DNA sequence: TCAAAAGTTGCGAAGCAAC
């Protein structure tokens, strides 16, 4: 076989032998099918010739009855110039090869017997013929060899992938936060030498139609085809069809001593015909093309393995949705490419783009930034025109041609196009080809199908229609068609009728469109204008749709997979935000934005990021220079950006399906300095382009100052604009030249040089170096972490901890695969030393690669969920090798080696669970579900669905959310680590793995010596913590689904999906569902429990027993404690008779049940883990002195009686009233020995001692840091926490225990009790029981007043059709907020009479106010409030400065001067 | 312009009384004047919250949300072919049949008999077994039934007719 | 940060030195 066919090959074919070696001859071997047409073809290129001549000459080589039409005889011309041109190359190489063969004698020394094939270099020289003196290349060899160079200069760019922002860092060697702008844009034209060669060598290897021994070296199965690949590169390259780049990174930072390539290939002309059909080449020298356009019949393969995994296979359930998604035919849209191509493409990048650019009046940083906005939509238009051109060639009619595409599982299991620009990627093509239609009637304005045309127009004209009812948008859809949008109407009529635009059309659309531009924009209104020259509007057919877009997809679906433990009314309100809705049948997000809630998820977020960076800067009244700082940061957000709110809404930007929103992001495990650098890059984004504003108004007029050329729009006055100017130049300085500096716990302030100064040169103005270290500086430490905070807060604790533990658990896993997989080369390696034949250079085989990586499988590295596969660790790394793979014969270009090898996860466990199995799920349980939706595109979390079947497919795709609701995340991944730990061994590991593992298992004191046991040990926790999470989350499931729900989260239209449920929940507060939703929760435990194991008055309606005041007199002496603390409780107990303090006791059951008939808020401590251990704790309500005991007994009794009266000092002396001067100093001293609590060391105490203090410190600094509480309620409540923890540790720590200073400290804080409680009176001696082990176990119960930003802030986005809806006065109360109430004192208000100057001036307002409405000016709810507001402002300035209204005063006159009054009437010639 | 130059003129004053909040409030003895200027804006805030859920209605009327309160308030205690004939009265497109009166139309659709039943049950003319809540539960859902088919239903019968938008 | 990876030459025939 290999041997009969080219025999003529220098070398041996024996396998071991003393001679030289032919190594491709063992290789490779001969495939019994045929894969290539070449294999037999004794001269290649002259081959393909005869076949690339006629139509008629094509029909034969390829077996096919009929070819392409595209394929006709004004691209034979072409043909015939470029592959005359690929046989000029071809002497090229022969030329190359005798000179190395001369150069430094290496043919020479070949003659003596050298084994100059095995080198690095030489493995090109495998293929070599013998010739006598001299050598030369084998024919069929070298001539197939350059046909794939052919094929690939044609299409090499329309596959290369785009550069991360990690790659591009990786081989810059500095962070992306702080490189110099531009340097990233270079990725554009150029690529890196692996992905060149790496790119380059498939193709050789694809067109040779050769298999791969799998007993043969890795060395020269994949050298081989390298080292032919790096020639034809060196030959292009010198062709000057590619230009090389050689980018010297010394000079951008003198330490980077690496210098970098980069290589760019020259591109056709946009004319050439050859972009028609540039695939003959593939298609006539191979039997199954992968480069291909699918027109009608043709059906793309189906993929048997992920993207770029091949160690994974897609499970029959994937590939059932493959063939599905390639099954939709789609089809070109004729009127709108009329409109893209008589518009023009320089006018296309002027419209979409920034206009036309020109360095003079740019600025440096902010030109380079345009670049990849015009490069991106000139690639794309390119492209798109490029397709047009074979569609055009199949039918007399372009659009009757189904064109078909390509998907594949990516690492997350979405479904991806094949291809960098396709309808699923590019914003561009998205308009011209489209899968939907619909046939409606419109000869009447007032039917059903014209509400589902105008839906589609609202939509794509930046109108939340998912926010608004049916009526609401027509009626502001309207006012857009006759108003600004009217003069751009008028100019599409024209077009549809003579195809001609006005010379000023680009500037005509700007005006109109403002800032809803958008590609779709103009999709919108060529329909609309179709519409009205249509003389048969009864049978309108347009391809317009409409987006079933997701709500805040990203947290929703993480908050309701990866959530365990009870019930919350929290939880319950925020989860309504997603579109989860209970006890609410056939309710639509339409419903409760307008009626119930308009904040959503982002917008509650930034709520509370200003509730607790107002408690922030409070804590630092005394230091004045530190609230400067914190204000400077915060006005300048407000000048340049006024919202945080960041996404992927940009128009000249690839869809991706990226997330990089501030809570999304958070979720998913990044770090807080690199959010840092994110905001801060968005800010100087935003100072640069008013920059290039200056010298824009510079040219227009050379006599405006600065300030007026900068803030000139919202300027009152020539002196207004010079206030701004001076205040940001201020805010600019202090920010770059002082730092905070984190010191024991506390802020402080440090110099660190000058920053910015007093000169603009806005040419050349840029903010780099130790000015922008010193920015990201101060936003780490006064914006991103009471954003944490304010983060964690909506969506929940118990979701941050489950997130946690799963980082924590796939990061372990990884590293010991790869430490384990480091170690078994290794040795591998050290075997083959001894063995002669194998030679230091070479790599393992493929069968050997394999053994190793399948002698992993019992260490379980892949999880499975039933229908979906990952790989978390997989990556193609290259440090296994170290080893150079193959270089250029000149040595100019050596290319590395690299394998497929597990590395460490990182933090990717958290987005790899959330995408795939949340949102990944949903899209293929929706194409293969029943009946599924047909004609859709649907992208990441949205589809396009066609006008005549809105309502009824967005119904299954809230279907579908519900069903991979249903999954477990967490489940999968237990079932894995469990397995992970039973055959793992420590004792084994490289020293340096111990380190990586002893980071995430261990903390921060405890990381040093840490034994090989501890670490052991600390991983076992890790699996315990697991099973419990997948345990409550598998219980919440089941509960959910036994109740009525109505599901809106995917949908715009307003068609939800019910769960059948058959228990009613509606008709009840959200406080009161939560109960019975735990009481379903409960009982789940208990029936899963028992399958294992196989006084006073009493209520009537429950078996609870009430003891009221008066009735514990006998009790009094039962216990018959000592009379020392038996006189105690006879005092203790009559101030509490005093105060009608009741007790309540029973059984947990009993006393649940009496507190739903009653409306009572019950606080049990108990969860699954306390399910076990058996545990019960009631609670204490401090409002009606009423308290709670679940399961009591004799001892437990006593000490509550104790806890409600001690607490009652604690509260009552932080409300300010007196206390005895004993109890005085009591609490006093616990407070100081409180600020000593949370500056300890613990690292040389017992293990359990650590999770006492971890989660006693957790709660404590939570009170403290909370801004929506009264103080006196927070600071109380923490108090009583300090005193919980060392009554509970008294008892463990007073044993087996050394003289640490957390174990002294149990004993001071249990001495500051005794005498608070026994006043000064004796008290028992030091070390003796106080009363039998008295603990402080039941919780308390307290309210207070809300603050007035709470309410305030809550009915800012109010809107509705009753309420009103004016969208400008939403925003105008927005910026009140920000100046007035967010400044306001955090202490609840009060009402005094607050007799004064200020006041006589608030309340004269008020009474004006109110006349104006009742004298001609009718106005609504909502702009009544703002009225009122704005007013009370302008009136208390007013009264302290009385100049505030100079400038005000000369606009008034100037109005007075032009007002009648037949300007207020409607007709003003009326009877 | 000069509606532009108003708003600029508006929010200068409200920056510069801002700069004079976040200084040194008890220093500069604006403490006082401060806590005035919050219970305006508390006042106010409150008064359009009782405004909002007061018309927590897809209809947003004042009648239509208190009718629901009380109608699961009943529901809460308490532990068909008629309204298809309402539909049809108020769907009627003959145009000379609604000429004639809504009483001459109630009469030919003989929805009178379903309304006997019911009210004979209230006053006793006829015994039935059903509780105080049954009947209560009859009445009131009558009565929406006729409001959603004649105040909400008929407005778009009329504005059918016409092939424009008025 | 949710994703493919990734310096360039001289001597000498592997891998360190130099930049």
């Amino acid at each position: 076989g290999i041997d009969a066919v080219y025999p003529s090959l220098v070398g041996t074919a024996d396998s071991k032998a003393e001679g030289i070696k032919n190594y491709f001859k063992l290789s490779f071997t001969l495939p019994e099918e045929q894969k290539s047409r070449t294999v037999g073809s004794e001269a290649p290129l002259k081959d393909v010739a005869q076949a690339l001549s006629s139509r008629a000459r094509y029909e034969l080589f390829t077996e096919k009855e009929t070819a392409n039409p595209a394929f006709n005889g004004e691209v034979i011309k072409r043909y015939k110039e470029l592959m005359e041109h690929g046989e000029g190359i071809a002497d090229i190489l022969r030329s190359r090869l005798a000179k190395f063969l001369n150069t430094k004698d290496v043919g020479k020394r070949f003659a003596q017997g050298t084994e100059a094939n095995r080198w690095v270099g030489g493995k090109l020289l495998n293929i070599v013929e013998q010739d006598g003196d001299t050598f030369k290349y084998n024919e069929q060899l070298l001539q197939t060899a350059v046909l794939a160079g052919l094929q690939w200069r044609l299409t090499a760019t329309s596959n290369t992938a785009i550069k991360d922002a990690k790659d591009v860092a990786a081989i810059t060697g500095i962070d992306q936060a702080l490189l110099p702008e531009g340097l990233v844009e270079q990725f554009d034209t150029g690529m890196t030498l692996t992905e060149a060669v790496s790119s380059l060598a498939q193709k050789i290897e694809s067109y040779w139609g050769l298999s791969r021994n799998p007993n043969a070296p890795l060395g020269y199965t994949k050298g081989i085809p390298t080292a032919m690949a790096a020639e034809i590169l060196a030959a292009f390259v010198e062709s000057t069809d590619v230009v090389e780049n050689i980018v010297d990174m010394s000079e951008i930072d003198p330490d980077n001593k690496k210098t970098i390539g980069l290589y760019t290939i020259t591109e056709l002309d946009s004319f050439d015909p050859i972009n028609s059909f540039p695939t003959a080449i593939e298609e006539a020298v191979l039997v199954n093309p992968t480069e291909k356009m699918f027109f009608g019949d043709d059906i793309p393969p189906v993929a048997n393995t992920q993207l770029r995994n091949p160690a994974v296979r897609n499970t029959p359930e994937q590939k059932a949705a493959l063939k599905a998604e390639q099954a939709t035919e789609f089809y070109v849209h004729t009127p709108m490419v009329q409109f893209y191509e008589t518009l023009g493409k320089d006018r296309i990048l002027e419209l979409m783009g920034a206009g036309t650019l020109n360095k003079e009046l740019l600025n440096d940083n902010h030109a380079k930034s345009l670049e990849g906005k015009n490069r991106s939509v000139e690639d794309s238009y390119n492209q798109l025109f490029s397709v047009i051109e074979q569609v055009r060639a199949q039918s007399e009619d372009i659009s009757t041609v189904p064109i078909h595409y390509a998907y594949n599982m990516t690492r997350v299991g979405r479904m991806q196009m094949l291809g960098k620009y396709n309808p699923q990627s590019a914003k561009l093509v998205r308009e011209a080809i489209l899968p939907t239609k619909a046939t409606l009637d419109l000869s009447n304005q007032n039917n059903e199908d014209f509400s589902a045309f105008q839906l589609g127009l609202a939509q794509a004209l930046d109108i939340k229609v998912h926010t608004m009812t049916r009526e609401v948008m027509s009626d502001e859809l309207t006012k857009l068609l006759e108003g600004n949008l009217k003069p751009a109407i008028d100019m599409m009529v024209e077009f549809n009728t003579t195809g001609s635009l006005p010379e000023n059309a680009v500037d005509v659309l700007n005006t109109a469109l403002g800032d809803r531009k958008s590609f779709v924009a103009l999709m919108a209104l060529m329909e609309y204008s179709r519409y009205l020259v249509a003389e048969d509007k009864s049978a309108f057919v347009t391809p317009l749709y409409v987006e079933a877009d997701g709500v805040t997809n990203g947290p929703i679906n993480a908050m309701m997979l990866m959530t365990g433990g009870l019930f919350t009314p929290d939880w319950i309100r925020n989860i309504a935000k997603g579109g989860l809705f209970i006890g609410s049948p056939n309710k639509t997000m339409n419903e409760h934005r307008s009626t119930a809630d308009n904040n959503d998820l982002y917008q509650a977020s930034t709520n509370a990021l200003m509730e607790s960076l107002g408690k922030l800067r409070s804590n630092y009244a005394s230091n004045m220079p530190i609230q400067s700082q914190i204000d400077s940061l915060l006005s300048l957000m407000d000048l340049f950006l006024p919202d945080i709110n960041l996404g992927e809404n940009g128009a000249l930007e690839l869809k991706r399906g990226i997330a990089k929103n501030p809570l999304t992001i958070t979720i998913y495990g990044s770090g807080a300095r690199g959010i840092a650098g994110k905001l801060v890059s968005s800010v100087t984004d935003a100072i640069y382009e008013r920059m290039s504003d200056v010298l824009k108004a510079r040219a227009k007029d050379p006599n405006i100052s600065a300030a007026m050329a900068m803030f000139g729009k919202q300027a009152a006055s020539e002196a207004h604009a010079e206030e701004l100017l001076a205040r940001f130049l201020k805010d600019m300085e202090t920010l770059t030249s002082t730092v905070p500096v984190k010191r024991k716990g506390v802020l402080e302030l440090q110099s660190t040089g000058t920053g910015a100064k007093g000169k603009i040169n806005p040419k050349t103005y840029t903010i780099k170096g130790e000015q922008l270290k010193a920015l990201q500086e101060n936003m780490l430490h006064f914006f991103v972490e009471p954003l944490r905070n304010g983060i964690t807060q909506t969506v929940g604790e118990s979701l941050v901890y489950s997130t946690e533990q799963l980082q924590k658990a796939t990061q372990i896993q990884s590293v010991v695969l790869e430490d384990m997989f480091k170690q078994r080369v290794q040795e591998k390696l050290a075997e083959k030393a001894k063995d002669p034949t194998w030679k230091k250079g070479d790599f393992l085989t493929q069968k050997e690669l394999n053994d190793i990586q399948a002698s992993l499988n019992n260490l379980a590295p892949m999880i499975e969920t039933g229908s979906q596969t990952f790989y978390i660790a997989g990556s193609e790394n290259a440090e296994v090798a170290n080893q150079v793979l193959a270089t250029n014969l000149d040595d100019r270009m050596r290319v590395p080696m690299s394998i497929y090898a597990p590395a460490q996860a990182g933090v990717a466990g958290i987005p790899f669970m959330t995408i795939g199995t949340g949102d990944g799920m949903m899209m293929q349980t929706l194409s293969t579900m029943k009946g599924a939706p047909k004609n859709t595109l649907k992208i990441f979390d949205g589809m396009n669905i066609g006008l005549n079947d809105i309502t009824d497919a967005s119904r299954k795709a809230n279907e579908a959310v519900y069903t991979s609701w249903q999954g477990n995340p967490i489940k999968n991944v237990y079932e894995s680590y469990a397995k992970f730990m039973k055959n793992v061994d420590f004792s084994k590991l490289s020293p340096e793995a111990l380190e990586a593992i002893g980071k995430s298992a261990l903390e921060y004191d405890q990381r040093e010596n840490a034994t090989v046991d501890d670490i052991a040990n600390a991983a076992s926790l890790i699996e315990r913590n697991l099973r419990n999470i997948a345990l409550g989350v598998d219980i919440r499931h089941k509960v959910l689904d036994k109740v009525n729900l109505s599901i809106d989260q995917m949908a715009a239209v307003g068609a939800p999906y019910q769960n059948n449920g058959k228990i009613d929940l509606s008709n009840m507060t959200p406080e009161q569902q939560a109960d019975e939703l735990n009481k379903l929760f409960r009982e789940e435990l208990e029936a899963r429990k028992q399958k294992v194991a196989k006084v006073g008055r009493e209520h009537k309606a429950s078996g609870v027993r009430i003891l009221s005041a008066t009735a514990i007199r006998n009790l009094a002496k039962i216990s018959n404690l000592p009379s020392t603390q038996a006189a105690t409780l006879a005092e203790i107990q009559k101030s509490l008779a005093a105060k009608d303090y009741k007790i309540i006791y029973g059984t947990p059951t009993q006393v649940a049940e009496y507190a739903r008939q009653k409306n009572v808020t019950e606080l049990t401590s108990q969860e699954m883990e306390e399910a076990q251990a058996g545990n019960i704790y009631g609670w204490t309500n401090f409002d009606d002195k009423t308290i709670y005991l679940v399961s009591p007994s004799m001892e437990t009794l006593i000490h509550e009686l104790v806890h409600a009266s001690t607490f009652e000092e604690v509260y009552s002396f932080y409300q300010g009233n007196e206390v005895s001067p004993t109890s005085k100093q009591a609490i006093e001293n616990l407070e100081g020995l409180m600020e000593q609590f949370r500056s300890l060391d613990i690292s040389k105490d017992s293990p359990e001692m650590r999770e006492a203090y971890a989660d006693a410190i957790a709660t404590i600094e939570g009170h403290l840091s909370n801004g929506f509480v009264d103080p006196a309620i927070s600071k109380a409540a923490a108090l009583n926490e300090f005193m919980a923890w060392g009554l509970a540790n008294r008892a463990l720590a007073a044993k087996q225990k050394r003289t640490s200073s957390l174990v002294q400290m149990v004993k001071d804080v249990y001495q500051a009790i005794k005498k608070l409680i026994w006043g000064r009176k004796q008290a028992p001696a030091l070390g003796e029981d106080m009363f039998s082990n008295l603990l402080f176990n039941s919780a308390i119960l307290m309210r207070s007043q809300p603050t007035t930003q709470a309410v305030a802030k809550d009915g800012t986005l109010f809107h509705s059709k009753a309420y009103g809806n004016n969208e400008r006065l939403s925003q105008l109360n927005q910026t009140f907020d920000k100046l007035v109430t967010d400044y306001l004192r955090t202490d609840p208000v009060t009402e005094v009479e607050r007799r004064g100057n200020v006041a006589n001036a608030l309340m004269s307002a008020t009474r004006l106010v109110r006349d104006v409405q009742s004298h001609g000016f009718n106005m609504t709810a909502q702009e009544q409030s703002v009225f009122q507001m704005v007013t009370a402002a302008l009136a208390t300035e007013a009264a302290i400065d009385p100049h505030a209204m100079a400038r005000a005063q000369e606009l008034y006159t100037h109005v007075m001067k032009h007002l009648t009054v037949e300007h207020f009437m409607a007709d003003p010639d009326s009877t | 312009d000069i509606d532009t130059l108003l708003t600029n003129a508006g929010t200068q004053v409200m920056e510069s009384l801002n700069r004079r909040m976040a200084g040194d409030q008890k220093a500069t003895n604006v403490q006082d004047s401060i806590d005035a200027l919050s219970e305006t804006i508390m006042a106010a805030a409150l008064k359009r919250e009782s405004f909002y859920d007061a018309v927590a209605t897809p209809t947003g009327n004042f009648i239509d949300r208190a009718n629901q309160y009380v109608t699961d308030s009943i529901e809460r205690l308490s532990e068909a072919h008629l309204a298809k004939l309402t539909a049809a009265i108020a769907s009627e497109k003959q145009g000379e049949i609604v000429a004639q009166g809504v009483m001459t139309a109630m009469n030919q659709g003989k929805v009178w008999q379903p309304f006997h039943d019911l009210v004979n049950d209230i006053v006793g003319r006829t015994k039935t077994n059903a509780n105080v809540y049954d009947l209560i539960k009859l009445v009131k859902s009558q009565i929406s039934q006729d409001r959603q088919q004649f105040r909400e239903h008929l407005p778009t019968v009329i504005a059918g007719k016409f092939s424009r938008k008025l």
